[PDB]
RNA sequence: GUCGACGUACUUCAUAGGAUCA
RNA sequence: GGAUAGUGGCCUACCAUGGUUUCAACGGGUAACGGGGAAUAAGGGUUCGAUUCCGGAGAGGGAGCCUGAGAAACGGCUACCACAUCCAAGGAAGGCAGCAGGCGCGCAAAUUACCCAAUCCUAAUUCAGGGAGGUAGUGACAAUAAAUAACGAUACAGUUGUAAUUGGAAUGAGUACAAUGUAAAUACCUUAACGAGGAACAAUUGGAGGGCAAGUCUGGUGCCAGCAGCCGCGGUCUCCAAUAGCGUAUAUUGUUGCAGUUAAAAAGCUCGUAGUUGAACUUUGGGCCCGGUUAACGGGGCCUUUCCUUCUGGCUAACCUUGAGCUCUUGGCGAACCAGGACUUUUACUUUGAAAAAAUUAGAGUGUUCAAAGCAGGCGUAUUGCUCGAAUAUAUUAGCAUGGAAUAAUAGAAUAGGACGU
């Protein structure tokens, strides 16, 4: 009901955006702030969301990625619970978007981007060049 | 060019005249006179764009040729006569007298005065020197040469000049605590009191001025004009009394009065 | 050290080194020396005038073939002979030997297409909105 | 020569016009509001982008900054006056939460449709362009006319319009004369 | 002179790899 | 010394041999008038600027002058160079890079228009003049808004679609009394009367995909495939994108921050001038007082071995004291502060203030019917009238004033030729 052909008529500001594990790496690599970078790209308030699978995925990374773990635990970033055994974040992220059509997916993996692309009405955010880019979001 | 210019483009005119940029292609060039070109208000702008008595330049000329306008007690018939700071403009038919004093925004204001206050003006002593035959004289900011000055009158002082005779009735020395009016720069139109004159030899002297609200600003000595002792100016002051108000305060007051 | 000066008073060396090296670019060298139009098909122009020498594909049996739409044209500016396309054989009727044709960039090897003949647009002729003046 | 008169473009082409989702969104917008072309949608998007960029830039400024206070208050006052922003949402964060639909709803076309003067957005557009709609005492023929909150209650049929108490149009009296003859 | 060198402008050849199925 | 309005090798006479340069002189190129500005960009940057304002230079090319306050003037003069008009052949007259309008090709583009009504300028001057300037005309320059139909019934076909079906309501494109507009006009805004079913009052520019024959061509593991089909025996179609706009062609280096084993690029090696860069150290800490913001944060004073020195002048606090009630008052002493003269290591860096024309950019207010815009306007009104604005920010480097004293330089007492003195 939220989808008009390929146009999602439910996703409206402020946006709820799921943070993928690799998104944080390139956000750090490009010196782009998570909260403001999304604000600049979309010109709207963004509510970043980190699920348990990505959060567990981050902790397994090791001491090298301590900064990303610290940023992931910033109080502004809300947490999303998981009711599934598997810890694979890509499978978790694909699952949630299918259930409810309100989430932006912020990621940089080519494989996960293709799977989300096949799902209709899912805006897909990525970090490239110097700042964030949003692909399938007409209100921009 | 091969000689003096005689035309003035509207975009090149002084900003404080507040001329429409699309009304024409030229603006009144002030004729040579007491005041500098950029510090002067030609009578056409005053009679047309400020008082609105005349609807066009031809009507201004019709008014002037009737000899209805006096500047400093003398009838002027030139449309572009450079009336300027502290100049008394008299219209006897309307029974009205004006003194050209900047408002806080930096633009000449339509300030009406009484006949008693229209009998005199103030002049900043720009020079004091001996003329031929050893006769001392003072040159003021409007080009008036007044002979036999009081010996105590020195540069930067303000002399009260009677228009009927053009003689110095009184004078005010330049000293700390004196009430001053700023006549140049971004602080144009402000009124305050001197605090300290910073003297630099071979350069420009700076004066620190404190306004009634306790704000302090520094201005070059060339832009300062003594107008009396604190709280007791020798002339009636415009509305707002030369106090700058921030944009927020102006908004608040404007909403309050509206 | 990255192989470049980093001292605070080394601006001159950085400027002079940069200026010498910008000449390595082909884009820069062409842009400054004014040789960027040697590669252009028309030698710097967007359109070229030409003289129709012959219609090579006039005789080809298959109608509306690629060959049928080619015309051999002589460039007036330098006299070099080139091949140009016509939109269709219907337009090929308008083009005949010894007319001035305005060429524009476009069977491989044919890089030009006719846009005007005798000072009149082919599309205008093809749409029956003008007559070819002779 | 005379001084230049300023001009500016009120619209801009989007970054990627060919996105299928974008095409569907424009189709829905045009159909719902009866817009003539994509130019109107681009115009509203350009205005909204300008407003939101200004709001973001002000937000970047530290709170209590005089520039932030003055400009943000002015912007919020304008948005509330035109009706896009509700009274209770007087903050710069909610300015970033605006959408093109909010502006489109304020167009005189949609307002004429909603108030019950017209049976459809297209009927409202025809009524406006035919000089039947008056906002106060002023006849307005511009569908893009943005109605303010105060102006909202004064939309009516124009006094000169046949529907507003004037004489019948040319067709009506023409047919009446032919029937009478 | 179907001349040599250089400069310039172009053309062209080298792309498939893993898994499943028959 | 001459000359100039005047400084000056500007020129002259006599003298010295100096002046610029790897921190790039000099020479060369420039499709080089400079700036305010324009575009792009996330930021650094890159490019554009004949072109509405400011300044410079020129009036076909060199040269020289009269007049005048002001000219090396060219809608002033004289010569030469090149062109070129009239001529009775003796002579005479030239300068559109001013407004219109021509040539420069054989291929192309605003009117040889009206007016000084507004803007301002000139004169002896309110009055005359002004191709400066305005008005209108004229290729979709660049921009704003926005018509080409709305509401129903009937009919047909697989609750959807299609109508040269049908009903009476609406309106401007256009025409036009009139009035307004204007110097006079055109136009706009108004408005009598006309102005709609194919509403023929006849929207365009590109792209994609079909289907049809006693038709045409090419090839061959038969009846097929490819090309394609305005052409046959007679006879004189659908969809997609933008939309009063759309298409085509050409064009459109890393300071932040690049790379150098094996696929661009480390010089054969060392020395070495310019250039860039260059170890650490010199007042740290401690004890109090004052007044600010929201217990933290910052700002000032003292004390601690730490006060610039000296002279002069102005005022005078506090301190001693008499007298009259912490306040006045007698008479000494005169700190602090202020003004000036001497006395004085120099910068780099950063903070703050002036300056950086207007227009432009950002930006506040304002129902130009909306908007692009403009700087307007707004409120009462029987009568006479009142009144708010024309804000604010930005602007690099250099120069000026100012607070800091971290970082990085610079000078000092060594043959003492050193500091101080009642
Ligand atoms: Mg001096
Ligand atoms: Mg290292
Ligand atoms: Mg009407
Ligand atoms: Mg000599
Ligand atoms: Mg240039
Ligand atoms: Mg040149
Ligand atoms: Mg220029
Ligand atoms: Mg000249
Ligand atoms: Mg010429
Ligand atoms: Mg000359
Ligand atoms: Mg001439
Ligand atoms: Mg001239
Ligand atoms: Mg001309
Ligand atoms: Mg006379
Ligand atoms: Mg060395
Ligand atoms: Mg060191
Ligand atoms: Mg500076
Ligand atoms: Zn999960």
């Amino acid at each position: 009901s939220a989808l008009f052909f390929q146009y999602n008529q439910a996703i409206k500001p402020p946006y709820q955006v799921l943070i993928d594990t690799n998104f944080i790496n390139f956000s750090i690599q490009k010196k782009v702030d998570i909260v403001r970078g999304m604000m600049d790209c979309l010109l709207a308030k963004c509510n970043p969301l980190i699920t348990d699978c990505v959060m567990a995925e981050l902790e397994k990374l090791g001491p090298k990625y301590r900064i990303a773990l610290k940023l992931a635990r910033d109080p502004r970033i809300k947490r999303l619970s998981c009711s599934h055994k598997g810890t694979y974040a890509d499978d978790c992220l694909v699952h949630r978007v299918l259930q409810h059509k309100c989430y932006i997916v912020a990621t940089n993996d080519a494989g996960l981007k293709q799977r989300i692309r096949k799902i209709p009405g899912i805006p897909l955010m990525s970090v490239g060049g110097h700042a964030y880019v949003i692909e399938k979001l007409p209100d921009v | 060019a091969r000689g003096p210019k005689k035309h003035l483009k509207r975009l090149a005119a002084p900003h404080h005249w507040l001329l429409d940029k699309l009304s024409g292609c030229y603006a009144p060039r002030p004729s040579a006179g007491p005041h500098k070109l950029r510090e002067s208000l030609p009578l056409i702008v005053f009679l047309r764009n400020r008082l609105k008595y005349a609807l066009n330049g031809r009507e201004v000329k019709a008014i002037l040729m009737q000899r209805h306008v006096k500047v400093d007690g003398k009838v002027r018939t030139d449309t572009t006569y450079p009336a300027g700071f502290m100049d008394v403009i008299t219209l006897d038919a309307t029974n009205e007298n004006f003194r050209l004093v900047y408002d806080v925004k930096g633009r000449f204001a339509v300030h009406r005065i009484t006949d008693e206050e229209a009998s005199y003006k103030l002049g900043k002593v720009k020079k004091v020197q001996l003329g031929k035959k050893g006769v001392p004289y003072v040159v003021t900011h409007d080009g008036r040469t007044i002979r036999y000055p009081d010996p105590n009158i020195k540069v930067n002082d303000t002399v009260k000049i009677d228009l009927a005779s053009g003689k110095i009735t009184d004078f005010i020395k330049f000293d700390a605590g004196k009430l001053v009016y700023v006549t140049g720069g971004r602080n144009l139109g402000r009124i305050g009191t001197i605090v300290h004159k910073e003297r630099h030899d071979g350069g420009f002297d700076l004066v620190h001025i404190k306004d009634s609200l306790d704000n302090t600003f520094v201005t070059r000595l060339n832009n300062v004009f003594v107008i009396g002792e604190q709280g007791k100016p020798y002339i009636s002051l415009p509305k707002g009394k030369g106090i700058k108000l921030s944009i927020a305060e102006e908004r608040d007051r404007r909403r309050a009065q509206q | 050290g990255k192989g470049k000066p980093r001292g605070l008073n080394s601006a001159r060396k950085l400027r002079v080194h940069r200026r010498n090296n910008r000449w390595a670019e082909n884009n820069y060298k062409k842009r400054l020396l004014g040789t960027a139009f040697k590669s252009s098909p028309f030698g710097g122009s967007s359109h070229a005038k030409g003289i129709v020498l012959e219609k090579l594909g006039i005789e080809s049996k298959q109608p509306n073939s690629a060959i049928r739409k080619c015309v051999r044209v002589q460039l007036i500016k330098n006299g070099k002979k080139v091949t140009a396309f016509v939109p269709n054989d219907g337009c090929l009727n308008f083009v005949d030997e010894n007319d001035e044709v305005l060429l524009a960039g476009f069977i491989p090897g044919v890089r030009f297409k006719v846009v005007k003949v005798s000072g009149v647009s082919l599309l205008a002729l093809w749409k029956e909105k003008k007559e070819k003046p002779r | 020569p005379r001084a230049p008169r300023t001009y500016s473009k009120t619209y801009s082409t989007p970054k990627r016009p060919y996105e299928s989702s974008r095409l569907d969104a424009e189709l829905k917008l045009a159909g719902e509001f009866g817009l003539k072309n994509k130019k109107e949608i681009y115009r509203i998007s350009f205005q909204l982008s300008k407003i939101r960029r200004a709001a973001r830039d002000l937000l970047t400024r530290d709170e209590k900054d005089p520039k932030r206070l003055f400009e943000g208050n002015a912007l919020i006052r304008r948005l509330v006056r035109v009706g896009v922003l509700s009274e209770d949402k007087k903050k710069l964060d909610y300015v970033l939460a605006l959408k093109v639909e909010d502006f489109l709803e304020r167009r005189l076309q949609t307002q004429v449709y909603k108030l019950g003067l017209a049976k459809s957005v297209h009927h409202a557009r025809v009524l406006i362009t035919q000089r039947h709609i008056a906002v106060g005492k002023q006849i307005v023929n511009i569908p893009s006319f943005m109605v303010r909150l105060d102006s909202e209650k004064h939309i009516d049929f124009a006094p000169t319009s046949p529907f507003g108490g004037a004489r019948p149009g040319r067709v009506a009296r023409r047919n009446a004369a032919r029937k009478a003859e």
